[PDB]
């Protein structure tokens, strides 16, 4: 019950006053039940019954073998100043350490058990109507956390954490984890003795009013606990189920895009890509969206991974952490996160929000603040690339890149930079001087080039871009050149595009001239002023 | 001693700056750092009705330092320190041949703070899994790192530094957050020696300083330098064109149309073209309008300062520092000359650490870094080779430049 802890003094938003709320009657049925209750909370404390001396006010409703007591306090909620945030966020199972036994114990009536400060019991005053409407209505206040008030998880957890505090010194062999309303207490002792703290703990909380479970009511592993699936030696997702449906709502995408991730902590290669596309059309809320047929074998390919059941380990810190990245296609790469080699600790994706090495980069940073986030420390890193390939990008990139300690792993598909481009322009090499254009009405465009030895060539198009078609008249002096070619461009767009060496693109253009220069033996490019009046003629005839 | 109310600027409520998450060595360090300070009153631990935060962090001798990064709690309380307890910026410390950058962050610790004042220093230190709520201080002395500390001190520096500048009236001295920057034109080896007497001063007065010779002659707008080549081909042509029109934008005096008609014919990348006098002489002409400096450059002190770092490779790095695009205020370069020992993001923080220590000098204030790195890779490895106390604002760069030989 209320207890003889100190109250955490709480006061107003500035220059705010208490709320002054309307109470229209309600059912005659109800203004008993709520009687019956609310008196007999009262006798214990949790409430009181004032006069009208105080002028605030707040509505109250009824629910339901029994019916139970509401209080919407929104308006209050609105004007109370603010709290610390109360944790945001879950301790991830993968960061647990095996301890020999866990004990979980939930507090009965938590918030009720606490007392709110005095001097702010005032701004909570409801009145419960007298059916006649016409007839005096009783007016009560709280005593305790009021049940969904602002204050109530972030001041219930101070005065829990201050409990604990003189247990946990007299025994430092036991470890408490909180969590909302719950205390998961692990130690290493030989059972008996652990059974024995258990019932000291219960003790000690029930001596500073706060109830818990009995041995005989103490859950019992695995722990269904947040989606989770924690057996004493091993942990897994709950039970994940996608269904058979024929027709797909949006909302029916984002649920199942959602379980599936889910999934990804601790089920290898699951892929959402094909699935997500989907929602990104557009931003319809309830319109049926086709199953497309790509998404469709992805679809299937979960399916298969998720037929089987997976589990992960827990953390030892006397046993080093490693990463290991897979790299899976269309921008998707998989990790996984293990201590030794037939069972990981969680596992996970990355996605392309670019070059192969780039994207890797980017992967080893979201595995490298995860670990900091769930372990204190940074795995050493197991990846799909050559050193000398790492040492070579990083030490071209125009970014600083910072690469912890890591290991080459020879297992396909390695990562590699397909072609580079080069540093000064090529002796016994014919040089073309390419040019692009459109007309942003019309919608049409030409692209041409004219290389040195009088070769010049014009391509008319349709449906194009002053940008779509500076890369299409670099993709023409590639398909009509010799291995060793020098491009000269007005157009810094696609001298960016071709020089951030991208390895892949949704953009076919740009896959087709990948695929030129990985087939080219020596390519230059280089950059001039447009229009400038040195070679770039070429740009009259595409004019 | 009394404490100096701190008013905060109408209208702004304190600091709410979610805390990172740190290496497990790190909260270790950062615990015992706390545990200290509250046993010696310097911080108290606070309840949940204290809804502000602050991030902490840990850096580095062999010791740990706590580094509080007051950057939101500045600005919400930039009049306090800047219009109402303003400190003047010396105008003539740049000019000195040497200037020497004293810790003096220990001097605040013994002075309280306003009561009313100390819930906006909350900080907390995190714990690793979510395992716990986390360790919430708030300060009962002046903090390290907030601008107001050094304000409100100042009155006691006036006073403590009084009879070393009597006794030395060409030494200057400047102090910014926690440091003090005395310059002199002395020999580097007398300049050593008024420094150990100001030390030594300082000492006899009751404040501790621990135990970076700065040369604020050879800090200008570097001239940007087309390369000297003994022959010239059509590529050089076509990037010494480039290199020039671009700098059009900073010099419109660039004349440069003999070298245009230069190579007027569709020619190859390696066709060795010959020089023009006609267009030598525009190369010359335009060589001398890249020794003098820039129409306008001035500094405007109602704006803010914008650096601008390029990685070069071979560990060399330019930066400029203007106010508008293109009026550069201040032109360098940086380069860590330990390999095999220095890595990207280290050159990259001490890089901007020089720049911040120049700015300084040069202005008294801090400019806000366009740096080029990803946001998270920064956001988690900063720390590792941060030295210094203040923390200059930044915002990162996702499109690279042009031509990296344009600045050098
Ligand atoms: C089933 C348990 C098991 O056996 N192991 C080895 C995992 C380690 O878990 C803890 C370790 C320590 Cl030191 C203390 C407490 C521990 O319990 C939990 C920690 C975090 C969240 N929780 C939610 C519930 C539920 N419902 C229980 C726990
Ligand atoms: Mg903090």
């Amino acid at each position: 019950p209320i207890s003889p802890i100190e109250t955490v003094p709480v006061k107003l938003k500035p220059g705010m006053d208490g709320p002054k709320v309307k109470q229209w009657p309600l059912t005659e049925e109800k203004i008993k039940a709520l009687v019956e209750i609310c008196t007999e909370m009262e006798k214990e404390g949790k409430i009181s019954k004032i006069g009208p001396e105080n002028p605030y006010n707040t509505p109250v409703f009824a629910i339901k073998t029994k019916w139970r007591k509401l209080v919407d306090f929104r308006e209050l909620n609105k004007r109370t100043q603010d709290f610390w945030e109360v944790q945001l966020g879950i301790p991830h199972p993968a960061g647990l350490k095996k301890k020999k036994s866990v004990t979980v114990l939930d507090v009965g009536d938590a918030y009720f058990s606490v007392p709110l400060d005095e001097d702010f019991r005032k701004y909570t005053a409801f009145t419960i109507p007298s059916i006649n409407n016409e007839t005096p209505g009783i007016r009560y206040q709280y005593n305790v956390l009021p049940q969904g008030w602002k204050g109530s998880p972030a001041i219930f957890q101070s005065s829990m954490t201050k409990i604990l505090e003189p247990f946990a010194a007299q025994n430092p062999d036991i470890v408490i984890y909180q969590y909302m309303d719950d205390l998961y207490v692990g130690s290493d002792l030989e059972i008996g003795q652990h059974r024995t703290k258990i019932e000291e703990l219960r003790q000690h909380l029930l001596r500073w009013g706060l109830t818990t479970p009995d041995k005989k009511h103490q859950k019992e592993p695995p722990f269904l606990w947040m989606g989770y699936e924690l057996h004493p030696d091993k942990w897994t997702v709950q039970p994940i189920v996608l269904p058979e449906k024929d027709s797909w709502t949006v909302n029916d995408i984002q649920k199942l895009v959602g379980k599936l991730n889910w999934a990804s902590q601790i089920y290898p290669g699951i892929k959402v890509r094909q699935l997500s596309k989907l929602l990104r059309g557009t931003k319809a809320l309830t319109e049926v969206i086709p199953l497309t047929e790509e998404a469709e074998l992805e679809l299937a390919e979960n399916r298969e991974i998720l037929k089987e059941p997976v589990h992960g380990v827990y953390y030892d810190p006397s046993k080093d952490l490693i990463a290991e990245i897979q790299k899976q296609g269309q921008g998707q790469w998989t990790y996984q996160i293990y201590q030794e080699p037939f069972k990981n600790l969680k596992t996970g994706k990355y996605a392309r929000m670019t070059n192969d090495v780039k994207q890797l980069t980017e992967a080893v940073q979201k595995i490298t603040t995860e670990s900091i986030v769930i372990w204190g420390k940074t795995p050493k890193f197991k990846l799909p690339i050559q050193k000398e390939t790492w040492e070579t990008w990083w030490t071209e990139y125009w970014q600083a890149t910072w690469i912890p300690e890591w290991e080459f792993v020879n297992t396909p598909p390695l990562v590699k930079l397909w072609y580079q481009l080069e540093k000064e322009p090529i002796v016994g090499a014919e040089t073309f001087y390419v040019d692009g254009a459109a007309n942003r009405e019309t919608k049409l465009g030409k692209a041409g080039y004219v290389t040195n030895k009088g070769r010049q060539k014009v391509v008319p198009l349709t449906n194009t871009t002053n940008q779509k078609t500076e890369l299409q008249a670099i993709y023409l002096a590639l398909q009509d050149s010799g291995l060793e070619v020098n491009i000269v461009t007005d157009s810094q767009y696609a001298l960016g595009i071709i020089q951030a060496q991208p390895d892949k693109s949704e953009s076919e253009l740009v896959n087709q001239i990948i695929e030129q220069l990985i087939k080219k033996e020596k390519v230059y490019l280089a950059w001039v002023p447009a229009h400038k009046g040195i070679g770039g003629n070429e740009q009259v005839d595409k004019l | 001693i009394e404490t100096v109310p701190v008013k905060l600027k109408p209208g702004m409520d304190g600091p709410k700056v979610k805390q990172w998450p740190l290496t497990e060595e790190k909260i270790k360090a950062l615990v015992e750092i706390c545990t200290e300070m509250e046993k010696e009153g310097k911080i108290s631990k606070i309840g949940p009705e204290n809804p502000y935060n602050t991030p902490v962090f840990a850096i580095k001798s062999t010791k740990w330092r706590k580094l509080v990064d007051f950057r939101e709690l500045n600005k919400r309380t930039q009049d306090f320190w800047e219009v109402q307890l303003g400190i003047p910026h010396p105008a003539g410390l740049k000019k000195k041949k040497s200037v020497t950058v004293l810790d003096v962050g220990d001097a605040y610790f013994s002075v309280p703070l306003d009561e009313d004042f100390r819930k906006y220093t909350a900080f907390t230190i995190p714990s690793i899994n979510n395992e716990t709520p986390g360790i919430r201080y708030q300060y009962n002395v002046l903090p390290q790192g907030w601008k107001g500390s050094p304000a409100i001190f100042q009155s006691s520096m006036t006073k403590i530094l009084e009879p070393f500048k009597k006794q030395n009236p060409d030494i200057v001295i400047y102090q910014y957050m926690d440091d003090l920057y005395v310059g002199s034109d002395l020999e580097i080896g007398q300049h050593r020696t008024k420094i150990e007497e100001l030390r030594q001063h300082l000492l006899r007065w009751g404040l501790t300083t621990p135990d970076y010779e700065l040369h604020p002659d050879k800090w200008t707008v570097q001239p940007i330098v087309l390369p000297e080549k003994d022959s010239w081909t059509v590529n050089d042509i076509q990037k010494l064109v480039g290199k020039l029109n671009w700098a059009s934008q900073i010099y419109p005096g660039i004349k440069v149309r003999q070298l245009s008609k230069l190579l007027r014919g569709t020619k190859a990348l390696t066709e060795v073209i010959p020089l023009t006098e006609e267009a030598e002489l525009e190369l010359a002409e335009n060589r001398e309008i890249l020794k003098e400096p820039v129409h306008g450059v001035y500094y405007d002190p109602s704006k803010d300062l914008i650096a601008e770092i390029q990685k070069q490779g071979q560990g060399q790095w330019t930066y400029q520092i203007y106010q508008e695009p293109f009026k550069n205020l201040k032109t360098g370069k940086y380069a860590r000359m330990r390999g095999a020992h220095t890595n990207d993001v280290k050159q990259l923080t001490e890089a901007v650490q020089k720049i911040t220590t120049e700015s300084i000098v040069i202005w008294g204030k801090t400019p806000k870094f366009k740096l080029p790195i990803q946001k998270e890779t920064w956001e988690t490895w900063w720390t590792e080779y941060w030295q210094a106390t203040w923390i200059p604002e930044w915002e990162f760069v996702n499109t690279p430049p042009l031509v990296k030989l344009w600045y050098q």
